[PDB]
């Protein structure tokens, strides 16, 4: 299983973001968003193959989650589907970047902006948000943000869709890296 | 589901899928709301789930 692939909770579908590890412990990253108030996360929609369990969650304010993986047999690719990573990196305005998810699929953009703050709602506000023209939709949650085999950010949310165009916002995943102590491989 | 919180600029894209009275499986609440809105107040919904 890679970056940008699907990811069951028991309450719906998102997209694993990157795999990350701290000594000979692998976890992953997705969208706080998706953690919240999750416990175990599975590989199908059948609940079949179970994945591991989340071990941190951020949201909002931030939007970051953290699942320990407890499968020992799957494979955990430090790629984004065929895509190689090899370090993080933080985004800059007119960066070209890439995001992978398990609805949408693979989808190009820019960075157009930096610390944007997007309001969900009922208190739902996330702030240093990363804004891009790149689409996203239901689903996407999670997935990664890459430029080359560098890795920038996590798919929070935005509007519009990939039909018509979008603007899609994501969390710094150097942010993420530095509070659970990973890193990408 | 109530939409009267709507519209927003901005929905989260975790995927749990509701059915509109349009056909359409919405990807998820905020999606849905925001399109009832857009619509203005034609919409409504089907059922839970996918169409």
């Amino acid at each position: 299983i890679s970056g940008g692939d699907a990811i069951y909770s028991s309450t719906g579908r998102c997209s694993l973001g990157f795999n990350v590890r701290s000594g000979s412990t692998y976890y992953f990253l997705t969208a706080g968003h998706c953690t919240d108030g999750a416990t175990t996360w599975w590989a199908n929609s059948a609940r079949t193959t179970v994945l591991g369990t989340t071990s941190g969650s951020s949201f909002p304010n931030n939007d970051y989650g953290i699942v320990r993986y407890t499968n020992t047999t799957i494979p955990k690719d430090g790629t984004v589907g065929g895509q190689d990573i090899t370090s993080a990196a933080n985004a800059t305005v007119g960066m070209a970047v890439t995001r992978r998810g398990s609805t949408t699929g693979t989808h190009s953009g820019s960075v157009t902006a930096l610390n944007a703050t997007v309001n969900y709602g009922g208190g739902d506000v996330v702030y240093g948000m990363i804004r891009t023209n790149v689409c996203a939709e239901p689903g996407d949650s999670g997935g990664p943000l890459y430029s080359g085999t560098r890795a920038i950010g996590l798919t929070s949310g935005g509007s519009g869709n990939c039909s018509s165009g979008g603007t899609t916002f994501f969390q710094p995943v150097t942010e993420a890296l530095v509070a659970y102590g990973v890193s990408v491989y | 589901v109530d939409c009267s919180e709507y519209p927003k600029p901005a929905c989260t894209v975790e995927y749990r899928p509701l059915c509109g009275s349009d056909n359409k499986t919405y990807g998820n609440k905020c999606n849905f709301c925001n399109a009832v809105v857009e619509s203005n107040g034609t919409l409504t919904l089907s059922h839970f789930g996918k169409c």
